[PDB]
């Protein structure tokens, strides 16, 4: 119909009110921006750290040392069969000549078999699982102990149990911190929007006293909430990038010392769009809750 | 002819015995040559099993020198701690393989014990043959006496 | 068509309130209700606007049971009853031209003629040449005239009032009385209330007297 | 004289305003408290880590690999000689028999030393310095090279560094996080009080239009700020005391897995008292600035 | 004992309100200046209370130059000059009995004295009941009455009023005029001001004229 005039009037009124006394609006926008930037920054840092997830795993691999007499084709066959297990990531096959050099490098003793007729080092393989725990690893070792050609399985149980604890400690910390940050953001946005809505009461009273309707009294507050959300999103998206750029000056040195490039790249445009959309939606929901409270308080009873 | 012919017959018998006596010195020389041959073999065999302590000491020192590592400084230093646990069982295999080498040295020691008991038996035989030469020495003393009558 | 049939309302904790008040059907003529206003008589005015549901009794003004009314359809009723209260409230920090003629925007009309309609409405009242000043810094009495004119800009089928010219200059009361009579000429039910005997003795009233929450007696054209 | 009467009246008015609206003015009291948990938190966590000073140290230990043949009393003498020398913390000697026991504890390298006549394993000494740097520790190793009965020093120079670099990243991260949390705490505390104060920009005008002393218009707002501060402090204390108890359910397990017993201790009573006073002082500061804006634009001009 | 010596204030952008006006006022008399609020009468009223300084000229009120006055000395002056403006301003959500006793609470005085002074002020303003009633939810004029009373509870040496009458029944305004004359009798200077020519001849008083921001002359009982 011809109700677009309502939207036009609401939007121009919201812009006029927002552009008056700029500092009051700017401080609120900046507070919401920082409060939203915190959890988003944590999530982005976690995602960036996730790129190197292969190093955390593959640390406690179960050895499946074979017998001294083994056909090479049989070795590849057992490699393929172990690869078929649903609970294994990767399989390998180290050779005797490679094993000798591996022992020589770490041992530092150099010459080993001075007066020994033949090499007794048997062919060896490696197996890596998805998850690390004291029970699943023991169960998988028991499963692998009855293969056609296996004689030992040297898993260091004292270490594998420590690895499970040293990884579970990190998970709970992140979980609790995420919960706390989300709660803080929700409370801050809700309270700020509630205060701004409570500032205007006589308007609602007069509009409801005269013949009105819910939409015609609710629209301007929705527009104001949307504008505050967009402002907070823009402010937040222009500060997290600077923080990541400042922090990137130190991580590159450590990455170079390890001998690799792990530059902290941040704020892709998709993430910025998601952030601003989320801020707008949060403001829009907060405004609709705040208006609904006052509207319910004026029930005829 | 009692002085001449009877003494000549005894001298001929003494010479016939002396032939086998020279033969037994010859076999004695052969036995002594193989005795020092076996003695040198035992000495060179006992030269072995000394490299046993040498190599075992080297491996023990190496194991202690790299057997003390907190695993948190292995993962954080790109030492790929997938190893340092395989090489623990690699050391177990090389210690059982050096135990097989030392079992070859136990073959050495048992062969030495056997080749010491039986070689002591051939020293008993050596005493017996020294005794039988001690029996086979009065022939020259007799020949000295019956030389005059010839 | 204002109809009452033994209505009674009681505050849960305030006081005892009003009891068994009734009237008859009517259309397009003045009808005083004020009687004696020793106690707060705004309860009836609030009850008309469906702001507070009655405690006891039944009533209907357009064939609708006010006792059973839903919040969804309540504002479709309050859209055609111009109402002026005593302690009037206005939208501060908004121009008087936009403050008045507010119901027109809810009703929905093209913008250009709203200006001429509101100009005629404000010309009906003696105030003029102050169509842009804020409600603040505006002299009292003129702003209550603005509040009165808020309920007259459009064309309502019913009009209400609490206490016009309660303590105002009696000379100025003639203008608003003429305005009420003129809007009655087109046909508008009026339930004006006041407390001055000399004035209420005139304009051919049909008043009723209420006291202690109940109708006392009938004073037909005294 | 009349000071006490007005002061008591202000206190009573503040209490009536605070308790007058249950289910309201409590979301404010909770948001002003939870946002204080974040910056006051991570300070107890940092203190608890700093208490555990044995992990940052004793991580890069120079191994003074002593000669094979040396009398035990001479080794002990070298022990206190190193102990008294600076740039160290503790020096300990390991006996040959204890070394054999440690080597025999592992499954490998066993059941063969009995054949070996005597122990070839030489005593060792561990030394823990204070500073962790390439040049200083290199100089320390060079100075310890020239001793009468030392064979070699065993330390990884690549590991001497690459550990002073991981610490720097943590320091910079902690510094940035502290700055970011302090700024958001201050901004939230200021903004919420500003929004509450602005809703009462009518009492100040009337009080000043009639003769009114400067402190008379400021006192009730100061009390209103102080009460909110106290409530936020109490809520922050409770939330920290619960969250740290939640967290302490896993770290004790990891500490017990190794040979030790370390656990996160709850909030100390002195620290708790210092927390609930540090939140009151935001009142009498936030209020003293929120009312200072209305008090300067209403001045003669 | 106020003295005006060529005082005229200029808006930065709006217009000219006052221009070099000057007149003298003694202590024991009442002065009734006429003019127009939109022509600068309200600005002149605000000028005494030191809310805005004059742009040109010099000003004297009791021997102090209001052009250069410290901001820490204004409260020590404004607490002895009662004032009522044309439009009322009241403390919402504070009861009338408490809201009417602001000057006494500021001055500092035991509570029973405050109570009896307020009680004595209520019969002077002629309000008996609704003492504990809210400032809102009240009929018009009553707010203006309590605004009058706020300037009567204490004993100010000088009091200023702006159009206290002109829009009410004259018999009602008789009480306001009487209480103003009574507080004048005690020895309080009064500078009541209005633009109604009818009130000029009702009582004898040295009036003054103002138009277009300029003064013509001073006439006694025009």
């Amino acid at each position: 119909s011809a109700y677009l005039e309502s939207h036009r009037a609401s939007l121009v009124d919201s812009l006029r009110r927002l552009f008056g006394h700029p500092f009051g609006s700017f401080f609120t926008c900046l507070v919401m921006g920082i409060t939203l930037s915190l959890p988003m920054g944590l999530s982005l840092l976690l995602n960036n750290v996730e790129r190197l997830g292969g190093s955390w795993q593959r640390a406690a691999q179960i050895s499946l040392f074979l017998d001294l007499k083994t056909s090479e084709n049989q070795g590849q066959d057992l490699r393929e069969q172990i690869e078929r297990l649903p609970d294994v990531i990767e399989a390998q096959l180290i050779s005797r000549e490679q094993a000798l050099s591996e022992l020589q490098e770490q041992s530092g003793l150099g010459e080993a078999l001075k007066e020994l007729p033949e090499n007794p080092l048997p062919p060896v393989i490696s197996v890596t699982p998805k998850q690390i725990d004291r029970a699943g690893l023991e169960a998988l070792r028991q499963q692998l102990a009855e293969l056609p050609h296996v004689q030992q399985a040297q898993l260091d149980l004292v270490w594998v149990e420590r690895l499970s604890a040293i990884l579970k400690l990190g998970e709970r910390f992140v979980f609790g911190l995420t919960i706390l940050l989300v709660l803080t953001l929700l409370l801050v946005v809700g309270n700020t929007i509630r205060l701004h809505i409570e500032n205007r009461r006589n308007e609602i009273e007069v509009i409801k006293l005269v013949g009105g309707t819910d939409g015609y009294v609710r629209r301007p507050f929705l527009y104001m909430g949307a504008l505050y959300g967009l402002g907070a999103g823009i402010l937040s998206w222009a500060l997290l990038a600077y923080s990541l750029n400042w922090l990137n000056g130190s991580v590159v040195n450590l990455s170079g010392l390890y001998g690799s490039d792990f530059g902290l790249q941040g704020v892709p445009l998709d993430d910025g769009l998601s952030l601003t959309v989320g801020a707008v939606l949060l403001g829009w929901v907060g405004a609709w809750l705040a208006v609904a409270r006052h509207l319910r308080e004026l029930a005829p009873r | 002819s009692g002085v001449q012919k009877q003494l000549k017959s005894t001298e001929t018998e003494m010479g016939d015995l002396e032939k086998q006596i020279k033969a037994l010195q010859d076999e004695l020389d052969k036995s002594e040559a193989e005795l020092k041959r076996l003695d040198g073999e035992k000495k060179k065999l006992q030269d072995a099993r000394i490299e046993q302590q040498r190599l075992l000491a080297i491996q023990a020192r190496a194991a202690y020198q790299s057997g003390r590592e907190e695993y948190l400084k292995l993962l954080l230093n790109q030492e790929h701690p997938e190893k340092f646990s395989r090489t623990l069982t690699y050391y177990d295999y090389i210690n059982k393989a050096r135990l097989e080498q030392l079992a070859s040295f136990n073959e050495t020691l048992r062969q030495l014990a056997n080749v010491e008991q039986d070689i002591s038996a051939q020293k008993a035989e050596q005493l017996s043959k020294q005794g039988e030469l001690d029996s086979r020495r009065e022939a020259l003393a007799a020949t000295r006496k019956e030389r005059q009558q010839a | 068509m204002i109809r009452f049939e033994q209505v009674g309302k009681r505050y849960p904790n305030g006081h005892v309130g009003l009891h068994e008040v009734s009237f008859r059907v009517h259309r397009g003529e003045i009808l005083f209700v004020t009687g004696h206003s020793g106690a707060g008589k705004s309860t009836l005015l609030r009850l008309i606007l469906a702001m507070e549901r009655p405690t006891s009794g039944k009533l209907l003004l357009g064939g609708q049971d006010l006792g059973r009314i839903t919040t969804a359809q309540i504002p479709f009723l309050r859209r055609q009853i111009g109402v002026v209260f005593q302690n009037h409230q206005l939208l501060t920090d908004r121009t008087v031209a936009d403050n008045i003629a507010l119901p027109l925007q809810i009703l929905g009309m093209p913008k250009p003629e709203i200006a001429k309609r509101v100009a005629s409405a404000l010309e009906r009242v003696n105030l003029k040449e102050k169509g842009e000043a804020l409600p603040s810094d505006l002299s009292t009495g003129q702003q209550q005239r603005v509040g009165i004119a808020r309920a007259i800009v459009h064309q309502p089928a019913l009009l209400l009032a609490d206490e016009p010219t309660g303590n105002l200059d009696p000379r100025l009361a003639s203008e608003i009385m003429g305005v009420f009579e003129d809007i009655n000429r087109l046909g508008t039910t009026v339930l004006i209330a006041s407390h001055d005997l000399a004035l209420i003795a005139r304009m051919r009233h049909r008043m009723l007297t209420l006291q202690r929450g109940r109708i006392i007696a009938d004073r037909e054209d005294e």
